[PDB]
This record gives C-alpha cells, structure tokens and sequence, in this order.
C-alpha cells in the first residue's frame, strides 16, 4: 500500500 | 483544489471518483484494499452511487477505468451532522477492484501514529480549482 | 421564511446538486450543496422545491 | 466556479489542534485534523478524498477531506477527518463485514 507504481511528482 | 497542480496520470492510484446515477462526481474516496473505499460521511453515498477507479481525466473516453458498484455503505455511527465529527463512511464494493499500476491501495495508519504539526502532506481531488 | 433564505453551500466539500427558491426569479434554481450545514431552502429536486416554495 | 477534468494535487502542512483552534475554536473536535491555511485549499468536490503523508516511505491516509472555509479560502485551516482517530472503527468494520 502507499507506493504508487507511477510515482507522483510534487511541483 | 484551489491553488494546486495537475497530478501525474495514475500517480495517486487509490484516488477514486464517487459518481451518482447520472455519473456526476460529487465526492472522492480512497481505496484501502480491493473491496473497500473510505470516504466522508457527509457525502451521503448510497448503493445507487458508483465508485470509479483508475481515473485522471473526466472528460476523457480512452482511459481504462473501473466503474465498480457499491454493495454496502457504512457511515460511522458516531457521525454528527452538526459538528461534522467522525466524518467517515466505508464503502464495500459489490464487485472487487482489479489492482494495476494505476489502481492500488493507500496505507492506513495506526491509531498510535503521530504525524506532527508542520508535516507537509498531500491532498488530491477533482474539486473546484477556483471557488 | 425558509423560501427567502440565500442558497447555502455550507462548510463541507461535497458537490451535491440541490435546489433553492430564488425570490429574484420567482422560481426554484439549482445550486451546489457541500453536504452539511446550510439551511432549509435546500431541496433535492426542482419539483419538490416548487411544491414547497412555489 | 471552475471544476477540473484532470485530477489535481496539492502539498499542504499539518497544523496543531491549538493553532487550528485559533481560527475555528471549539469547532475542531477530537476526530479532526487541520491542514492547509498555506496558499491552497480543498474545495467542493474534494470531500471524501485523501490527505496523505508518507509514513516510512509509504503514503499513509492521515486525513479525509471534510469541511472548512465555505468560500475555500487558501488562508484558513482546512479540516479533515483524522484517520488515526477513526482507524480502529475502520478495522472493526472490515473485520465484521
């Protein structure tokens, strides 16, 4: 859980 | 979200869109496993509403999304409509979600976890970007 | 009079379609309800709104 | 007045109950956590959505979009349901349904 395959990028 | 930015498609796999009969997004929610979505108690979700997973663009037609029906709704019995305390409802999907790279679960904390003040966290959604 | 009160979205962050009697138009008009709070000039349908206020 | 087609995200800081109460007073109850008041704001349509913080390198659901400034002011504290205060209820529900 909580580890997106597609990494989120903030900014 | 007012003053936020567009997310990377599929980067918040637990994020679901709660729609009604007309397919109108009225709230969001989070997948905690393949068959349960945690949302807000004030959203007023019913079995007639549909949970949509693996989504990014709502005006899109190509995305491989999952429109899962709701079989059971469980609003926290302690939810106060005046104070809005215990604003949490659990949704059990009739048909379980199929996990992929763009559809997965968020971690749940322990009742004893301390996320201290000042901690930068993230909020996601299809809510108004301008009031 | 509930029918003359302003349409209130409330403090909550939902985007629920509701209806309120618009004294200006003399008819019921749609607005988006947040899910909590607000007032009684809040109906789920234009028909029920008309039945109650019009 | 502008509802987005594409999913939006926003970084925001967690706030102390005391600091939050400085604005919302007694409205802030035990199962609530405040975040925001920093230039961004959850708004209509965001309800039920997640407020995540990465515990041990993994995104953990710390809050659920609930309520706040009726005009979505980016300067007032946003109030989210505190998941640590509701997690056991969650577990108990999964364990019985």
């Amino acid at each position: 859980c909580g580890v997106p395959a597609i990494q989120p990028v903030l900014s | 979200i007012v003053n936020g930015e567009e997310a990377v498609p599929g980067s918040w796999p637990w994020q679901v869109s709660l729609q009604d009969k007309t397919g109108f997004h009225f709230c969001g929610g989070s997948l905690i496993n393949e068959n349960w979505v945690v949302t807000a108690a004030h959203c007023g979700v019913t079995t007639s509403d549909v949970v949509v997973a693996g989504e990014f663009d709502q005006g899109s037609s190509s995305e491989k999304i999952q429109k899962l029906k709701i079989a059971k709704v469980f609003k926290n019995s302690k939810y106060n409509s005046l104070t809005i305390n215990n604003d949490i409802t659990l949704l059990k999907l009739s048909t379980a979600a199929s996990f992929s790279q763009t559809v997965s679960a968020v971690c749940l904390p322990s009742a004893s976890d301390d996320f201290a003040a000042g901690t930068t966290c993230v909020t996601t959604g299809w809510g108004l970007t301008r009031y | 009079e509930v029918c003359s009160e302003q349409a209130e979205t409330g403090p909550c962050r939902a985007m629920i379609s509701r209806w309120y009697f618009d004294v200006t138009e003399g008819k019921c008009a749609p607005f988006f309800y947040g899910g909590c709070g607000g007032n009684r000039n809040n109906f789920d349908t234009e028909e029920y709104c008309m039945a109650v206020c019009g | 007045a502008n509802t987005p087609d594409r999913l939006q995200q926003a970084s925001l800081p967690l706030l102390s109950n005391t600091n939050c109460k400085k604005y919302w007073g007694t409205k802030i109850k035990d199962a609530m956590i405040c975040a925001g008041a920093s230039g961004v704001s959850s708004c209509m349509g965001d309800s039920g959505g997640p407020l995540v913080c990465k515990k041990n390198g993994a995104w953990t659901l710390v809050g659920i979009v609930s309520w706040g400034s009726s005009t979505c002011s980016t300067s007032t504290p946003g109030v989210y349901a505190r998941v640590t205060a509701l997690v056991n209820w969650v577990q108990q529900t999964l364990a019985a349904n």
